[PDB]
């Protein structure tokens, strides 16, 4: 999988694409059609990390992801595109509430 | 909201663009955006009346802290109110204390308080309110907290 975490107005939001930059994240799209029949995307990258994960988890909330790659956790304050906050890792779990780690 | 994008050099003002909604903040509204704290129009008299018509107490034995300053925290401070009829002041220390205060509340009508605070050496104390609004007796006693 790559790292994604879908916000429920409808953005998975994932970045990267299997190697690619990060570079990549977004999508409200705007339309709809058949359950088999297939859909189409917005195009407006944000991000161009560096470190490579492979792991994403949303806050409760969706909001804050975070995110861990390289071993280390960014988080993300995501909208903000801007690095919620970073350290290194070997395991994890959010405080549920959306509110501790 | 709609959410619209922006170009700042030059933007563009478009009737299209689509909504996400984010959740806000609670507000919670207070017992100081209402009132204005103040010494009695006849405290003596007021004192003893405003509990005639309107009293509503609570009791608590205090029996693993006999400190009155975790409530005092909650009361100077949640009220807005002023501490007093000479009964306020306590120093780093202090033997006993009443805070009997005061301010009006919104709507005209006053919300009053006494707070004797008793200290054998555990504190029982009598929290009063009283006003001349019915719905700040109820009010104080919760909203001191």
């Amino acid at each position: 999988e790559p790292a994604m975490s879908m916000d429920a107005n409808g953005k998975i939001i994932w970045a990267k694409h299997s190697e690619v930059q990060q570079a990549n994240l977004k999508a409200m799209g705007d339309t709809e059609i058949k359950d088999g029949e297939r859909l189409p995307l917005a195009v407006k990258d944000m991000g161009s990390c560096e470190i490579y994960p492979q792991t994403i988890q949303h806050n409760p909330n969706g909001r804050f992801v975070v995110v861990c790659g390289d071993g280390e956790y960014i988080i993300y304050t995501a909208m903000a595109l801007r690095n919620k906050s970073f350290g290194s890792a070997q395991e994890f779990a959010w405080a549920h509430d959306s509110s501790e780690y | 909201f709609t959410v619209k994008d922006c170009d700042p050099n030059t933007g563009e003002i478009d009737e299209e663009g689509y909504e996400d909604e984010y959740v806000l903040e609670d507000l919670e509204v207070t017992v100081a955006d209402h009132i204005q704290k103040v010494m009695k129009v006849n405290f003596e008299a007021a004192w003893d009346e405003v509990g005639d018509e309107f009293e509503k107490e609570e009791t608590f034995t205090l029996s693993t802290i006999k400190t009155l300053e975790e409530a005092v925290g909650n009361i100077v401070k949640f009220l807005g109110m002023h501490p007093c009829e000479r009964s306020d002041k306590v120093p780093e220390n202090k033997n006993t204390h009443t805070l009997l205060l005061a301010g009006v509340f919104r709507g005209g009508h006053d919300i009053l308080v006494r707070s004797r605070l008793l200290l054998l050496d555990t504190v029982t104390m009598q929290v009063t309110a009283r006003s001349s609004e019915e719905l700040p007796v109820d009010i104080i006693l919760a909203s001191v907290g």
